[PDB]
């Protein structure tokens, strides 16, 4: 419930490799945009 | 209680796995009424 949500909306800037530019920025934008059949079938 | 498990299946979802006159005629009528027969 506090996991890579707030990573990315304050990692705006950087999350992912960097090494001069191009596949280094392409990665930022990659990332930066019977119980179990009485539950599935009981209730569904 | 199988076999009542069977129609509660069948009955719905049965799917998604479950872990397995004549004249004549009146006159003679009439005739066995007056017998009784």
């Amino acid at each position: 419930n506090h996991f890579w949500e707030i990573v990315v909306q304050d990692g705006i800037t950087l999350i992912t490799k960097e090494e001069a530019s191009g596949s280094s920025v392409t990665a930022e934008e990659a990332k930066k945009f019977g119980g179990d059949v009485d539950d599935l079938l009981d209730m569904i | 209680a199988y076999n009542c498990a069977i129609s509660v299946i069948c009955c719905v979802f049965n799917e998604l796995k479950f872990y397995q006159d004549s004249t004549l005629s009146e006159e003679m009528s009439q005739f066995d009424f007056s017998t009784g027969v």
